[PDB]
């Protein structure tokens, strides 16, 4: 009974049911809100409140007797949102040089010769090819500053909500200087305006207007870089292909031979191998592989080295690796077992 | 009758008790609604709080107040479905060693429990009773066990396999509360509500049974091709098909169909069994009707063999249609 | 005296309380409170009651007509925990070995060995393995290679069957999913298991809400808990299934399971062993040859060899004789399967 | 159900249920099924119980809409009017003449035949002739949403069949609804499970006394 007295003086106090805002009328305050299961309201404010934040996607407070509005929070936060070997891929760093470095260096290239700053990329390629390695190995010159967003950590379900994170994401990015927050599928973020007489998947929408918004167009960028990541140019908008936005497309696929060779640098120095091996042949025996698979190898490598009590990694513990991954593990073990060749 | 103003105030309904806890409070979750924890009446103790049984709860503070048997309700929902008494062994006619089988799945566990107990584990459950539907499966089955008069209530357990089975099924072991009330009966069965309840059988019958296993049965057609996540022979362990019925068995089954019937002297049915090139249990019967109906148009009283092979004619040509042998 | 004040605290409260599923600290103390059907005025505690036992978004004890928070939740007794928490280490790790030895030694050096001495990664930098994925034709011992690690441990073992999920209430499978993994979290280093997760994706009930819209809400909530955030650590955490179809493969991806784990119908060189060991405890006339029963089924499983060993064994202590005929195996094993059709084809290499 | 002397369990229409106490009026074994009963708006108690309920969405027609089609109105089906006759009739008056060669009650009928050939024709003069309650329906409107909704369709025409009399009651539809593939995950599988299964298992066989010629074509 610490404050039971003042518990029986808050029963006179009492007000305020949760009640997510649809949207609104013009000239007024006028807003719409559904309540959670009933039906749907044109409604009206109280009077002691502030009709500014009321705005679209957000849950106020709400009379039971007149639904009259209430101070709103955000009731809907916080749980939303979840480089010495710069060098991967070669023709594109150079272009990730250009679009990212050259604005953030000089303007002088751009604005006396008449063009405007290239400022966004869209990067396509395979899964597993090193689009985190090189958005990430930006960020050892610019300051130290990154973030990383997954596009479908904002598949939450109320109305804004993910504009509402769009909002957090552009308000962190101006606090900061330098910085690099990275997109990643950008598929189910939106591209197409696909729409019949449903309603339906509109959270998606009205946030890819706000990222459109925010994004480019109303104070652009300055010293924030952001990356969109795919396998498709085909499933996105003509507004953000507005030709001054995400002009670059750097490509690249499948790594060469010698791509795989580097990789296979990457991931033996950085775990207990022996320094008298070599890879090309690995890098032959891997013609169609990822780097992400590159450290599956190593990683199997290393379960060998558990197997037997080894640090030092012979050539024979990769030879099993990708033995046991190309061959023994594709799918069971028996596409070979005939001669015809040799 | 002054009294009913006692109606006037509350029909104060079924309560949901999952269990009780300490300091005279209980756990109430009322029937389309949630947790409402409450304080109980005098007249009824924290001890008289049964395990899931359900109460009266009034609905003035939520009161809780007087506690009601019968335990579950939607029982006799079910136990309102069985109903079939139907007839006798002499109309069967030849799946008798069918018959033995179902002497060894079920008549074994009725008569003697501890001469398959004796052996050390549980009694078989099931036949499977698959083939063509209808060849007297129904007669067979529901007579022989109809005859245990009062082991076999035959629940047919899916005719709606989408409301009987989860709209208003617990866990479908209503089923088996049936079956551990009424020690002695059977559960009928047809065809993923229905592979919950699979698993929930797995639960029971898997080894874990108190009346021995009760019976499981369910029959299917037209291939057995179900889901294979029952068909493990864990769980059901018996399966038992139904051939089409051979010449002895369409010659005894002719005598069946025939012997009610007003008989002309000077027939042979083996004949006619021959003529019948083994369908699945009773054309005997069509052959017999379609020759009443040959002796309703016509005027007669005596039923000669005549008749009954223009009942042939009429329902045992097509399948017909030869130069076509080949093979 | 406390007496008083217990009375008062117990007529702060009224008689019909409630119960209502929360989402986010409000931090001075005024709450709000969804119900399952969620009408939410800005609602008080009654502040004797630990407030701050509890992380966000639980059930807490409501009243029905201010609507005020009242009592914690009680630690509520679902028929889960009891199951899932596994009591005592129960039996049959290898009770005969010969049935696998494949990928005993892989489930070993992987589930084991990371685990029971953590100290490897130390040398050489390796992440553990977090899921994998065993799974291969039904009957196989997938099941019993489970208990085998269960009780040949040294880590709490969980055992999970996929439907002990599937409850009709809104939100309550994945609170299920809350406190299973506050039961995988807060016993030790531990080997969760998880079965039957094949029987979850093509399934829709009559006991049951939207269908397509209710467990995919549970299932994303084992996304966002399972190898989400919460850091990993060492966890042990064991799915298994049977098909691979009906598997969404945003869980199938790496991050949240890494080895993938299948396992073959053995070879009649295990079979015999297999064979025998199912009929090493009961009288056989042994003139019989189950080399017949070997080469014949070409994918057997071992509940066909189960159902095979113990009901020729049924057949002939059916009418009560100890040692079983051939005939009687015959019947046994066309009773286990429908339509032994395994001769030509082939039956004629030949 | 009931607990005790005059007090018991009802179910609503209101969606939740509740425990009533009820008058001795109604005698104390009118209520074995989940008969349609009487209640309270206010204080929810029992006052009478109505035994049937549940007519099929049109019930026979009730009056007059025989299309008024006689038997030689029909220009030329003569087997299949004939038989008709000889099926629904003839054993209508004369149980007896199937008791002294002793055959058997009939049950539905099957019709095929080119678009064209007055399919339909055969049960509007039939439904003219006969005395009985000729309740219609149709087939297309079995395929709905809810669970065992074509199910429960065909049950309330069964209870309401066997609550009127074993007279004459008809449905004409066999295609497209109940076809023999039982075997494809393809679409509305629900529905098509339970309309095959339904059709299945409420044919049984037989009922034996009802609904005298399901005539499908
Ligand atoms: N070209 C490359 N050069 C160096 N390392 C690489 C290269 N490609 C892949 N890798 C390695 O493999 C990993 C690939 O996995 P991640 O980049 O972390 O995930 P990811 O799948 O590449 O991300 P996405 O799908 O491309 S957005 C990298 O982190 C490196 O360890
Ligand atoms: N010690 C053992 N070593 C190897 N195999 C064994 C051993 N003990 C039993 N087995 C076999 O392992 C099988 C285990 O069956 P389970 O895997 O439980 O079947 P299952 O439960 O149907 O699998 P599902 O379908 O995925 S649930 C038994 O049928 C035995 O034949
Ligand atoms: N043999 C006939 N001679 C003359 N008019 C006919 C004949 N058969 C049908 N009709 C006409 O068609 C009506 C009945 O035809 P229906 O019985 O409905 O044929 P149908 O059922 O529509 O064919 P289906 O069902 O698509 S195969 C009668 O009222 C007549 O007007």
């Amino acid at each position: 009974a610490a404050d039971k007295q003042t518990l029986q003086s808050e029963q006179p106090l009492q007000v305020a049911r949760c009640t997510k805002i649809i949207n609104a009328d013009s000239e007024d305050p006028k807003y719409i809100i559904n309540v959670k299961q009933f039906a749907k309201f044109v409604v009206d404010l109280s009077d002691q409140v502030a009709p500014t934040d009321i705005e679209e996607g957000m849950r106020v407070g709400v009379d039971r007797n007149k639904y009259q509005i209430h101070i709103p929070l955000p009731p809907k936060i916080d749980p939303t949102v979840t480089y010495s070997d710069v060098g991967g891929c070669k023709e594109q760093i150079e272009k990730l040089r250009e679009v990212v470095e050259t604005p953030l260096l000089h303007p002088e290239r751009f604005v006396n010769l008449g063009i405007e700053p290239p400022k966004g990329v869209l990067l396509f390629g395979p899964p597993g090819t090193g689009k985190t390695l090189c958005a990430r190995a930006v960020a050892n010159r610019t300051d130290a500053c990154f973030i990383r967003v997954i596009g479908s950590e904002l598949v939450q379900k109320y109305v804004g909500e993910g504009a509402r994170m769009v909002r957090e994401l552009f308000e962190m990015a101006r606090t900061k200087k330098a910085c690099l927050i990275f997109f990643d599928e950008i598929d189910a973020i939106g591209g197409a305006r696909f729409d019949d007489g449903a309603g339906g998947d509109n959270e998606v929408q009205r946030t890819m207007l706000e990222l459109i918004n925010q994004l480019d167009g109303f104070d652009p960028r300055g010293n924030i870089k952001v990356l969109m990541a795919t396998n498709r140019p085909d499933t996105l908008d003509p507004a953000l292909m507005r030709p001054g936005r995400l002009d670059r497309k750097i490509e690249f696929s499948l790594p060469d031979l010698e791509g795989r060779t580097h990789i296979f640098k990457i991931h033996a120095r950085s775990m207990s191998v022996e320094r008298d091996i070599r890879f090309e042949l690995l890098a032959r025996l891997c013609p169609n592989s990822t780097g992400a698979e590159i450290r599956s190898v190593c990683t199997e490598a290393g379960m060998f080295a558990i197997r037997a009590r080894r640090k030092i990694a012979t050539e024979k513990d990769f030879l099993e690796a990708v033995n046991k991954v190309i061959k023994s593990y594709a799918k069971f073990s028996a596409t070979p077992r005939y001669m015809t060749y040799n | 009758r002054e009294e009913l103003q006692l109606l006037q105030e509350q029909g104060s309904y079924v309560g949901e008790v999952v269990r009780a806890m300490d300091k005279k409070k209980v756990l109430v979750k009322v029937h389309p609604e949630g947790k409402f924890v409450v304080d109980v009446d005098k007249n009824i103790d924290i001890n008289d709080v049964t395990p899931n049984c359900r109460v009266a709860l009034r609905n003035d503070s939520y009161t809780l107040h007087k506690i009601l048997p019968n335990k579950v309700d939607p029982l006799v929902s079910l136990m309102m479905v069985e109903k079939v008494p139907d007839s006798t062994y002499e109309m069967i006619g030849g799946l008798d060693k069918q018959i033995k089988e179902i002497k060894e799945v079920i008549e074994l566990p009725v008569k003697h429990p501890e001469l398959f107990e004796a052996l050390g584990i549980a009694q078989p459950k099931g036949v499977l009773l698959y083939g063509p539907p209808g060849t007297g499966k129904t007669l067979l089955a529901r007579a022989v066990a109809h005859h245990t008069d009062c082991t076999f209530i035959r629940v047919s357990g899916s005719e709606l396999v989408q409301k009987f089975i989860g709209e208003g099924a617990r866990m479908v072991r209503e089923l088996f509360v049936m079956a551990r009330e009424h020690a002695p009966s059977i559960i009928f069965m047809d065809e993923s509500e229905v592979q919950r309840t699979m698993l929930e059988l797995l639960n029971q019958l898997d080894g874990f049974e108190a009346t021995k296993n009760i019976k499981v049965i369910m029959a299917t057609n037209r291939i057995d091709i179900l889901d294979s996540a029952l068909l493990r022979p864990g769980r059901i362990d018996r399966k038992i098909e139904f051939p089409p019925p051979n010449e002895e068995a369409r010659l005894d089954i002719l005598k069946i169909h025939s012997r009610k019937m007003n008989l002309t002297r000077g027939i042979n049915l083996r004949k006619i069994a021959e003529l019948m090139p083994g369908a699945s249990g009773a054309e005997v019967k069509g052959v017999c009707t379609e020759a009443g109906m040959y002796a309703l148009r016509e005027r007669r009283v005596h039923v000669t063999q005549e008749d009954f092979e223009m009942a042939v004619a009429k329902v045992m040509q097509k399948d017909s249609e030869k130069n076509m042998s080949i093979k | 005296k406390q007496e008083e004040e217990r009375s008062k605290v117990d007529d702060l409260r009224g008689t019909p309380m409630s119960v209502g599923t929360l989402e986010e600290i409000i931090d001075d103390n005024h709450a709000i409170v969804s119900t399952s059907v969620g009408s939410e005025h800005y609602v008080s505690i009654l502040s004797f009651v630990d407030k701050d036992l509890l992380e966000p978004g639980c059930s807490v004890l409501l009243n029905h007509k201010v609507h005020a928070v009242i009592g914690v939740l009680m630690d509520d007794t679902d028929p889960l925990v009891t199951v899932m928490k596994v009591e005592k280490a129960p039996q049959e790790t290898y009770a005969d070995i010969g049935g696998l030895d494949n990928q005993i030694q892989e489930i070993k050096e992987s589930v084991e060995l990371p685990l029971t001495h953590p100290e490897y990664y130390e040398e050489m930098g390796i992440k553990p393995p977090k899921g994998v994925i065993l799974y291969g034709p039904p009957g196989t011992g997938k099941t019993l290679l489970a208990k085998a690690v269960a009780n040949q441990t040294s880590a709490t073992f969980l055992r999970v069957v996929g439907s002990e999920l599937i409850q009709k209430y809104l939100g309550d499978g994945p609170k299920l999913v809350r406190e299973l993994f506050r039961v995988a979290e807060e016993h030790a280093p531990s080997i969760v298991f998880i079965d039957e997760i094949d029987a979850i994706g093509t399934k829709r009930y009559d006991s049951n809400s939207g269908g397509e819209r209710e467990i995919q809400r549970t299932m994303l909530e084992l996304l966002n808990q399972l190898d989400g955030f919460d850091s990993r650590g060492d966890v042990k955490v064991i799915m298994a299934t049977n098909r691979i179809e009906t598997l969404d493969p945003a869980l199938i991806r790496p991050g949240r399971i890494d080895r993938k784990i299948e396992f073959p119908l053995p070879d009649e060189k295990t079979k015999k062993r297999i064979f025998q060991i199912h009929t090493s405890r009961m009288t056989l006339a042994d003139d019989v040859t189950l080399d017949d029963l070997i080469m014949a089924k070409d994918d057997l499983s071992g509940a066909d060899i189960k159902a095979i060993c113990t009901e020729a064994g049924l057949m002939a202590l059916r009418e009560r004789r100890m040692k079983v005929t051939n005939e009687d195996f015959k019947k046994s094993k066309e009773n286990v399967l429908y339509k032994k059709q395994e001769g030509t084809p082939e039956g004629l290499y030949l | 159900e009931a607990v005790d002397q005059n007090t018991a369990i009802v179910g609503s229409t209101t969606g939740s249920n509740y425990y009533v106490r009820i008058l001795s009026t109604i005698d104390r074994e009118l209520l074995k099924p989940n008969a349609s009963v009487a209640l309270h708006k206010h204080s929810n108690a029992l006052v009478d119980v109505l035994p049937p309920e549940a007519d099929s969405s049109i019930m026979m027609l009730t009056s007059d809409q025989k299309p008024d089609v006689m038997y030689a109105d029909i220009g030329g089906m003569d087997i299949q009017k004939q038989e008709v006759r000889e099926a629904v009739e003839l054993p209508l008056t004369h149980f007896e003449l199937y008791k002294q060669i002793g055959i058997d009650p009939p049950r539905g009928v099957l019709m095929y035949g080119p678009p064209g050939c007055g399919k339909t024709m055969l049960a509007k003069a039939v439904a003219h002739h006969t005395t009985a309650a000729f309740i219609r329906v149709v087939g297309s409107e079995f395929v709905q949403k809810y669970l065992g909704e074509g199910p429960r369709m065909v049950r309330d025409v069964f209870r309401l069949a066997k609550e009127n009399a074993p007279a004459i009651i008809f449905i004409d539809e066999i295609d497209a609804i109940a076809t023999k593939r039982f075997d494809a995950q393809t679409g509305a599988d629900r529905e098509v499970q339970r309309i095959l299964l339904e059709l299945l298992n409420q044919m049984d066989g037989f009922d034996q006394n009802v609904n005298v010629k399901v005539i499908m074509a």
